[PDB]
């Protein structure tokens, strides 16, 4: 049992045991980077699938008319210089050296092993690997950035219909566009006129005859391959037709067939019915008599040429007429080729497009395919062949994956498993014959929206393709330079070039859509951000191209993604969160584990099922009753076989779910009573819970789920113990623990330094800190929790703070969704958060004079320089107001050209003419706080001030006092083991002499590790950080603002009930019960019948029973009760109606009172997502805590004093505080700065920002009888020069003259029109 | 005619040898071309190289907006230096 | 597949020079 | 204009003008040396492309600038690129004297006035303070008056409230789909950082209190202050421009307190007594000796306005409840007593305001609309209506219909196993059975929810209307309808798939008993498709109103 479990135990309401615990939530990001970075060092030949595999495709090169080759054994990863805490303080990116070894291989290109030289040497550091931390994020330029997973289509062929209203047709074949793993894609769309017109991604439409001729096949054979399924011969009575019973099925027969040795088939003028099909199949005849007048409507397939006359007597695509038959009869034609195509058949469409642009030969298609590749360029036989053959044979970037070959062959049917990567002549005819089959009706279209057509990428696969492009270009310059110059004079260091590698990997991590900012406003928001699968990005569909095909949930997404966790707004359905139990497979597909079940006994092993492997077996639901025997005791079970939810029998089941929480995501599983809430509020509840702000005090939620522990444990924000032992000393700055003798090494057994982070700035201007929750002398096991992060309480996720909530309309203050707070929520400092806002100052270098941080400021007084030092930096901890000077920055200037009116005032008050303008940094209006620290940055060759000397001195004293204190701990840990050699009791002899010299050498060796590190840390403080050119010194400050709650903030719960607080009513006005407990939050009961979120009332009833039990223990603990009186009452709580709980394991008097003192403010309950407590298990808790059965008690009025004549639902409800305060949205302005071209107001003055008066508000003013109002907001209030200045004088004088003026939006349009050669004037 | 600001002939020839010297020193050191690094190689003071290398401003367009979405250009983000309020 | 096979044949070819007599040049560390 | 670091910023239109001059000067120099006609045509063709690229760009020329790849925007391209082939006046224009903040409901404000923070009123009315300080005599010049409003002295607040007394400010939300989206109000100096809005006016703005922001506007000219008070005032646009129904109607919170006030009960405290007038009903109720709704008899002095210019007086002894007599005090003397004898639902009160404004006027209607809201919020707090787990009365006969329908569907599946019935026939013969069974569940619920009250008055048993909290929030039309109560009491029904077909397997469980895992996954199909059409409804409806105003503008 964990040490934190004994302190607080939550009662679970799960009715079924969990056979599989929750795995690592960040396993998708950690396992994806260990394959790309390959930081593991093994002794055998590792595979290292990832960057190592791509690196192996660089050394083997081939040069035309030359001999050049390279050999690369492997790469080496160096150690990073800056630590994880120093890289975020100063401006630097967390990287690691990457040194490779490339051996140059020079040959003579003579196909012989003679005159071959090879040189082995280590190359230069090719770029710098990011080497992200164990939390799943990497630091870039001091900021933490994460990369979300990409969701793209699987490589293969897909057939769709695209039934739209623009085609004006019920049946129209869509584009059968294939998507390879890399390169361009071919868009082959079938024309609505039974034609085939291929196209490219950035070219025009091309005919099918030009594309078929480039492969090498003729146009006549390709057109006769898919057609001409019947042959005609001139035998017997000058004609013999192949009798097929399928063609004559359902068609009228106007030609009499008298053949068949006296056995007639049909007659002239008789309709073929179901009876005529029986007399033809029983005989098996194939020849029939057809007159010559019946072939007047039939056409030929190919060009019928006779070997007698030597000329084509009948060309292709021509009807058989009377005069044409006279020429074919005298020419002695053996076989007549006639394409038998009718309305009942499919019909060949290759003949309708074969006559496009007269592409009857391969020579006409070569000059036509080159016009789309090169625009306006001259057509050549060599250039056209290279462009056309680049996507068929000379595949430079047309590589396909190993799974893409088997996926494309599975739709058309093929016995071969793996084939060639690029497309061949035989591999391109299957997609052409498969589109005509689906056009007639044979078969169905492909499934693109299913999970089998989409592939989830990762951070390792996205960084591998971005690294191969940056490496394939660096090898091109080294290959050409090695052949132009000599090989003996050249060196592998000068031949290699690490510039294209480091540049292509640095700009990619900053200019990509997937490498977005990582939000740290909530520990729950940190987990759900990395556990996201994005669709749009570098290659995905945008918000408009997607449409509605991907914005709908599908049954194939069961157990893989979340259907109720999707941000609503401009992009809904595109991005989705991953499931809890979802695990990525080897190929990259999402696989969810199931429990295979048989007809004899339920198995214990867990298997992983893929997306396409679910259509074969049947999967049941975990909500099935069992008879404690391992079989399905229920008569029926809800199963699904063909991706459809239905009912099945319990005798043919094969699969079963693990836990009901495998469907929802992490952000949706924490919502209690999710089965009682609508999916509309569940989609909104996961967004408000993600935007929570950590408060000052962490209050545990009384109604939880149980997954809150798995969110704060795996995160890298809490101080998790790596090894076990006993805590030596607990301090607010750091905590140290010992190492047990079992899991310890030989030397340096006890070494554990855990440095707790202080109040630093996050990415959302929120505070973050760690507080120790352990004591000195406690047994800590491996995997415990030593310090909690923001919005965490004892390893449990505690975002907000719960309080008493009543449901009643109180004087209309809770009109629709508003919240009526009390005075007890503000006086107790509950929702008062801490915000950390930073401000940075730069020192620009100009030709008029360099800018430096000085102490003297022109035109100031003593009060402005009272808080400032003698160098120009505000002291640490100085309380600053809105408008004070923080950093003294002056800018020199020349040629001021002062006015005589200002010169007269400079001599009266005795003010000296300062020729240097004051451009110091000042805080904006409305932002006041306390500076916590000041960080300065200097460049090489620049002088420093006295303020920077105090920063490096405090950093040098801290790095010296702590290293001297940690050395004393290890010194005492070595003498205590040497003092255990008192078996002789002198107060054998050679063994103690060696151990004494070894213990003295270990102390002398440990000092050498600190002296080399102290001198290395001293060098880091004496060096200047690299900055952008033009900045002499950068001095940044950090302010600490405590934004308490005020009327206007947004408060919401976990069920999706937003609310803006209206007022803060006193304690005397809040409704109180007969005991005298005034409520804090007064909600509105009108949201329950409108919005289907019943979980608000179920959580409120459990919140009243959770506090009622905690108050009973507090009264029993203060009554000086015995031990038998406390453990007997606690046993009646955890084991009263159900749940898995274990007792009789704590201590007698130590652990019993340690658990009662933690539950004195409320016993926390654990209600699962779908395995929550029933109505009986909740109503039974109100009877134990001496509470009403219905949960509704009548309260007394606070103001009038009377009693309400209706029971009111009271209790405790968990509430949150969103980051939508009024301090960042309320602003107003009257005058300000304007732009240059268009005289419109804008920001930049650090005062406010003007709002836009769109066209929607213009039509509203015209709806009334407003004429001067709309004319004022368009000419005087904006877009003017003389009108605004003259109007401001009228307001001060007292009379509103309302001058006409002229809008500046029209004066610019006149100058732009007259400059285009078109005249415009005013006739008046 | 290439740059938007016509430079005299007697001063534009000094920038031709500075760009060629910075091109060879870019691949020779395998690092970014520093302003003080070229001064030591060409035997020139630091105050002379700072003004000569800083003369090439490389002015960019204004109507071209930055970012993936072109919602507003740079014309609506500039302000005047004189008193316009 | 094809790129790794090219260097694999060269790796076996370079090993043949070791039997017939040949030592690959060794260079010290770079700058 | 220069930038930080000595770097300039040149417009792309200047590059097109410089390219023409570089080629125009070469044409004059080449034509002054007797150049051959072959080289003259080469220069004249370059001058044609230079002028062609100066007017438009991107069609056939597509000139590429240096250190970039995007084509240069020319003069004609600047007009097309100006807010998408539009003018600067037809697009959004930045205006002064404005400001946005979070809204907040205030029940202590009149219908013609609203709330305004003190920090916003100092920035909006800044030019108005400088004119009052100079005319009074405290501030001499305009420079000394600027340091008085930024110092936050004790004398600047007394002069500030002088210009806020009569100055109608404008309020508007972000989406404006009708004329009622921009209304003028009288600002009141309040403490805080939020706009205190009226509860009744929220029906016109169609805005809820969840974090919405409403911008403000301050008219400067007195000519604009007169047309904003007589036209844009919230008291003038009391009727919707669509139909004759008023837009200022008591919302869900106001109608809840008025429905409980006007209710009928069989037995109550103080039933059977009589009162002298309306003054005796209010005294007997607040004394704790009379119930809110009890069958009593009172005599009132009502006035009928059937005759123009004459207000007759009549005394009638009617027998109504206690709460119905208290609501008549708010009703003026121009309407009879029969208009308040009903249950006062939402649709029953929207016709009373439309009738009060038609037979009385506008001055007495605004005061009546404010007193009706005051008596709706005061009586809603006395009756502590709350929703709980016992209010969702599940019918005991609901399990009988589900168990009966479970045996009928198994009979259809037992026949399909043989093959006497086809697939197309069994699909329609089972999808209508659940639709017919859903009516029996809803019919059994409304018969139990309405009669969920057992009282007695000198008798054995007597039934009446139920006083459940869920029935009062559905029969009054405050929030939700009868279609949403079926999802909590009875089964949800057949959740159809967004593909176009209806799913055969229904959802038997409701919100109170809890849904299953597979039953909840089906509900995510219709819920996700409803949100995809909601975001697209703002683009299709916004495009429809953008084409009708362009043809109906003259
Ligand atoms: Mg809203």
């Amino acid at each position: 049992y964990s040490y934190t479990e004994k302190k607080r135990i939550r009662k679970d309401f799960s009715k079924l045991p969990d056979v599989m615990d929750v795995p690592y939530l960040l396993a998708i990001q950690l396992d994806s980077y260990r394959e790309f970075l390959q930081a593991g060092a093994t002794k055998e030949q590792f595979r290292d699938v990832g960057l190592h595999a791509a690196f192996k495709s660089v050394f083997p090169i081939i040069s035309y008319s030359g001999n050049a080759a390279l050999e690369y054994v492997g790469y080496r990863l160096g150690e990073p210089a800056f630590d994880v805490k120093e890289c975020v303080l100063r401006g630097v990116t967390f990287a690691v050296p990457l040194r490779v070894k490339v051996r140059l291989i020079i040959f003579d290109r003579e196909s012989s092993n003679k005159a071959i030289k090879d040189i082995k040497e280590q190359e230069v550091y090719m770029g710098e690997i990011p080497l992200m931390t164990e939390n799943g994020t990497f630091i870039i330029n001091g900021t933490e950035r994460v990369i979300v997973s990409q969701l793209h289509r699987s490589p293969g062929v897909f057939f769709d219909h695209d039934r739209g209203k623009t085609h004006s047709s019920g049946k129209l074949l869509y584009s059968a566009r294939i998507i390879p793993y890399r390169g361009s894609w071919l868009d082959f769309e079938f024309d609505p006129k039974d034609c085939v017109f291929v196209r490219i991604d950035r070219r025009r439409k091309l005919p099918a005859s030009v594309l078929l001729r480039a492969l090498g096949y003729s146009t006549e054979e390709i057109l006769n391959a898919f057609y001409a399924t019947n042959v005609f011969h001139i035998k017997g009575e000058t004609l013999n037709l192949e009798l097929v019973p399928q063609r004559l099925r359902g068609e009228v027969a106007s030609i009499d067939i008298k053949d068949g040795s006296g056995k007639v088939i049909v007659e002239q003028g008789r309709r073929i019915t179901a009876r005529h099909i029986n007399q033809l199949e029983k005989a098996g005849v194939s020849q029939l008599e057809v007159p010559f007048d019946y072939l007047i409507g039939r056409t030929i397939a190919k060009a019928i040429v006779h070997p007698a006359t030597g000329e084509i007597i009948a060309e292709c695509n021509t009807e058989l007429t009377l005069d044409l038959l006279a020429k074919v009869a005298k020419a002695q034609v053996v076989r007549i080729e006639t394409l038998y195509t009718n309305d009942i058949d499919c019909g060949p469409f290759i003949s309708d497009t074969l006559k496009i642009d007269n592409t009857s030969n391969q020579l006409e298609a070569l000059v036509e395919i080159y016009r789309m590749m090169r625009p306006g360029e001259p057509p050549t036989k060599e250039a056209a062949e290279t462009l056309f053959g680049n996507l068929f044979f000379s595949a430079e970037r047309y590589d396909l994956s190993a799974v893409g070959r088997m996926k494309f062959n599975r739709r058309i049917g093929r016995t071969e498993i793996e084939g060639p990567g690029v497309l061949s002549k035989e591999d391109i005819i299957d997609v052409l014959k498969t589109l005509v089959d689906i056009r007639n009706g044979k078969g169905i279209v492909d499934d693109i929206d299913h999970l089998g057509n989409r592939r989830v990428r990762c951070v390792g696969e996205m960084a591998e393709n971005q690294f191969r492009v940056g490496l394939v270009r660096v090898e091109r310059a080294v290959k050409e330079r090695l052949s132009m110059a000599e090989s003996e004079g050249l060196m592998p260091q000068d031949l290699i070039n690490a510039k294209p590698v480091a540049a292509a990997i640095k700009e990619f991590f900053g200019s990509s859509q997937l490498s977005q900012f990582m939000d740290q406003n909530n520990p729950l928001s940190e987990i759900t951000h990395k556990r996201r699968v994005s669709a749009l990005g570098p290659g995905g569909l945008t918000r408009e191209r997607a449409g509605f095909e991907v914005r709908d949930v599908h049954p194939t997404h069961y157990g893989r993604v979340c259907p109720i966790e999707t941000p609503e707004g401009p992009n809904i359905g595109l991005i989705n969160s991953l499931a809890t139990y979802a695990r990525t497979n080897k190929y990259g597909f999402l696989e969810s584990p199931y429990r295979v079940v048989k007809d004899s006994l339920v198995t214990d092993e867990i298997v992983f099922l893929s997306a396409i492997e679910e259509a074969d077996h049947v999967i049941a639901q975990a909500s099935a009753t069992l008879n404690e025997k391992g079989q399905l005791v229920d008569e029926l079970v809800a199963v699904r076989h063909l991706n459809e939810f239905t009912v099945k029998a319990p005798e043919d089941v094969t699969l079963m779910d693990v836990s009901p929480k495998q469907v929802v995501s992490v952000a949706a599983s924490l919502i209690p009573f999710l089965e009682h809430d609508d999916a509309n509020r569940a989609l909104m509840g996961s967004n408000m819970q993600r935007q929570a702000v950590p408060t000052l005090r962490a209050d545990k939620p009384l109604v939880g789920t149980g997954m809150e522990r798995n969110v704060a444990r795996d995160s890298g924000v809490c101080v998790v113990a790596r090894r076990g032992g006993v805590i030596d000393s607990v301090d607010a700055s750091r905590v140290v623990v010992r190492v047990a003798d079992d899991e310890v090494e030989t030397g340096e057994a006890g070494v554990d330094i855990y440095n707790l982070t202080k109040y630093t700035r996050s990415n959302q201007n929120t505070c973050i800190n760690q507080r120790p929750l352990v004591s000195k002398g406690d047994v800590v096991a491996r995997g415990d929790i030593l310090a909690d992060g923001p919005s965490t309480d004892m390893g449990e996720l505690a975002l907000g703070q719960n309080m008493r909530v009543a449901f009643m309309p109180w004087n209309g203050f809770n009109f629709e969704d508003s919240i009526c707070l009390s005075e007890r929520v503000v006086q107790e400092d509950r929702f008062t958060t801490i915000h950390i806002q930073e401000l940075t100052c730069v020192a620009r270098d100009t030709k008029l004079g360099p800018e430096e941080i000085t102490a003297d400021i022109p035109n100031v007084g003593e009060a402005a320089l009272n808080k400032l030092d003698e160098a120009g930096i505000v002291y640490v901890g100085a309380e600053v107001q809105a408008g004070d000077i923080l950093v003294g920055k002056v800018t020199p200037k020349g040629e001021t050209q002062l006015t005589p009116e200002e010169k007269l005032l400079r001599a009266i008050f005795g003010e000296k003419a300062s020729d240097v303008k004051d451009t110091s940094l000042r805080v904006p209006t409305g932002t006041k706080g306390t500076v916590i620290d000041v960080q300065v940055f200097t460049r090489d060759g620049v002088e420093r001030d006295s303020r920077a000397l105090s920063i490096e001195k405090m950093q040098l004293d801290q790095i010296r006092k702590d290293l001297n204190e940690e050395f004393r701990i290890v010194e005492g840990a070595t003498f205590e083991r040497l003092r255990a050699a008192l078996v002789g009791a002198k107060a054998a002899d050679d063994a103690l002499n060696e151990q004494l010299e070894k213990a003295q050498a270990y102390i002398s060796d440990r000092r050498q590790l600190l002296d080399d590190k102290f001198e290395d840390k001293k060098r880091k403080l004496q060096q200047g950080d690299d900055l952008a050119p033009g900045v002499l010194k950068i001095v940044k400050v950090y302010l600490a603002i405590k934004r308490r709650i005020q009327p206007g903030d947004k408060m919401a719960g976990r069920h999706g009930n937003k609310g803006v607080v209206s007022v803060i009513m006193p304690v005397e006005d809040m409704p109180h019960d007969a005991n005298g407990t005034p409520v804090d939050i007064v909600l509105n009961p009108l949201g329950v019948p409108s919005r289907m979120n019943v979980g608000q009332i179920l959580e409120t009833h459990l919140g009243l029973a959770a506090k009622g039990l905690g108050e009973k223990i507090n009264r029993m603990l203060e009554e000086q009760r015995k031990v038998a009186e406390l453990r007997k009452f606690l046993h009646e709580i955890y084991n009263e109606i159900g749940g898995r709980e274990e007792n009789l394991d704590e201590l007698g008097d130590n652990e019993i009172l340690a658990l009662a003192k933690n539950l004195r403010g409320g016993v926390p309950m654990a209600t699962p997502v779908f395995d929550g407590a029933k109505e009986r298990e909740i109503k039974a808790m109100l009877k134990l805590a001496d509470l009403p059965e219905s949960g509704q008690m009548r309260l007394f009025d606070g103001r009038t004093g009377n009693q309400f004549e209706r029971p009111t639902t009271v209790g405790y409800m968990y509430m949150l505080k969103l980051n939508h305060l009024v301090d960042d949205k309320m602003h107003a302005r009257s005058t300000g700065s304007y732009s240059l071209v268009t005289q419109q107001p804008l920001g930049g003055k650090a005062q406010f920002g003007g709002q836009r008066f769109g066209e929607m508000e213009v039509w509203a003013l015209e709806a009334y009888g407003a004429a001067y109002t709309l004319q004022e907001m368009l000419t005087v209030k904006s877009d003017d020069v003389n009108g605004r200045t003259k109007m401001y004088k009228n307001i001060v004088d007292g009379d509103h003259r309302m001058e006409a003026g002229m809008p500046e939006s029209f004066n610019v349009l006149i100058k732009e029109i007259r400059s285009l050669g078109i005249d415009i004037e005013l006739e008046t | 005619q290439t740059r938007t600001i016509r430079l005299p002939i007697h001063v534009v020839k000094e920038l031709n040898v500075y760009l060629r010297a910075a091109r060879e020193l870019t691949h020779k050191l395998d690092h970014e071309p520093s302003p003080e690094e070229i001064a030591n190689l060409l035997e020139k003071p630091v105050a002379e190289v700072k003004r000569m290398l800083g003369l090439n401003e490389r002015v960019t367009s204004v109507d071209v907006s930055l970012g993936p979405d072109s919602d507003k250009t740079l014309l609506d983000t500039l302000t005047d230096d004189r008193p316009t309020d | 597949e094809a790129k790794q096979k090219e260097r694999d044949a060269l790796a076996k070819a370079m090993e043949e020079f070791l039997s017939r007599g040949g030592k690959v040049q060794e260079i010290e560390p770079n700058v | 204009v220069p930038l930080d670091g000595g770097r300039f910023a040149t417009s792309d239109l200047n590059d097109l003008y410089r390219r023409v001059i570089n080629r125009n000067n070469r044409l004059k120099r080449l034509l002054d040396l007797a150049a051959p006609d072959i080289i003259v045509r080469n220069e004249k063709r370059m001058l044609q492309e230079a002028v062609d690229a100066l007017l438009d760009n991107g069609r056939r020329g597509r000139a590429i600038t240096g250190s970039n790849k995007r084509p240069l925007k020319s003069l004609a391209d600047m007009i097309k690129g100006k807010q998408g082939r539009f003018r600067q006046n037809l697009l959004g224009k930045r205006v002064d004297y404005s400001g946005r903040s979070v809204i907040t409901v205030g029940p202590t404000l009149r219908l013609h006035q609203c709330g305004l923070p003190k920090k916003m009123a100092l920035e909006l009315f800044k030019p108005f303070i400088f004119g009052k300080l100079e005319g009074r005599g405290m501030a001499t010049t305009i420079k000394a008056a600027k340091k008085m409003v930024e110092r936050e002295l004790p004398e600047v607040w007394d002069v500030l409230a002088e210009v806020i007394r009569e100055h109608p400010v404008l309020l508007n939300r972000a989406p404006t789909l009708h004329r009622l989206g921009i209304q003028a109000f009288e600002p009141v100096l309040i403490e805080g950082k939020a706009i205190q809005l009226h509860p009744l006016v929220c029906a016109a703005y169609n805005a809820d209190f969840d974090g919405d922001q409403m911008a403000v506007h301050v008219p400067l000219t007195l000519e604009a202050q007169l047309e904003a008070r007589a036209l844009m005032m919230s008291t003038n646009n009391i009727l919707s421009p669509a139909n004759g129904e008023p837009i200022i109607v008591p919302s869900q919170d106001v109608v809840m307190g008025l429905y409980y006030m006007t209710r009928e009960a069989i037995n109550a405290k103080g039933e059977g007594m009589a009162f002298a007038d309306l003054q005796e009903v209010d005294r007997a109720y607040r004394s704790g000796q009379a119930s809110l709704h009890a069958r009593v008899k009172v005599r009132i002095n009502e006035k009928i306005k059937g005759e123009d210019g004459q207000l007759t007086a009549n005394t009638r002894i009617v027998d109504t409840t206690v709460g119905r007599a208290l609501l008549f005090q708010v009703v003026p003397a121009g309407l009879p007593f029969d208009v308040v004898n009903q249950s006062m639902k939402k649709k029953a009160i929207s016709k009373l305001i439309n009738h009060c404004y038609r037979v009385v006027g506008l001055k007495d209607t605004v005061i009546f609309a404010d007193q009706l809201m005051y008596t709706g919020f005061a009586y809603s707090t006395i009756s502590g209506v709350s929703i709980g787990v016992n209010d969702f009365v599940i019918p005991d006969e609901k399990a009988r219909i589900i168990n009966a329908a479970t045996d009928e569907v198994k009979e259809i599946e037992s026949q399909y196993a043989s093959g006497l019935v086809t697939q197309g026939e069994k699909y329609n013969k089972v999808i209508d059975l659940w639709s017919k069974a859903n009516d029996e569940v809803s019919k059994a619920m409304m018969a139990n929810l309405s009669k969920e009250k057992v009282v007695d008055r000198e008798g054995k048993e007597v039934d009446q209307e139920s006083f459940n909290s869920m029935y009062m929030m559905a029969d009054s039309g405050a929030r939700g309808s009868a279609a949403q109560i079926r999802q909590l009491a009875g089964m949800r029904g057949l959740m159809a798939k967004p593909d176009g077909s209806i799913i055969e397997t229904p959802i038997t469980a409701n919100f109170r008993e809890g849904l299953n895992v597979l039953q909840y996954f089906i509900s995510t199909h219709g819920a996700r498709k409803g949100l995809a059409d909601t975001a697209l409804k703002t683009a299709n409806s916004g495009y429809l109103t953008r084409r009708l105003v362009d043809v109906a503008q003259d």
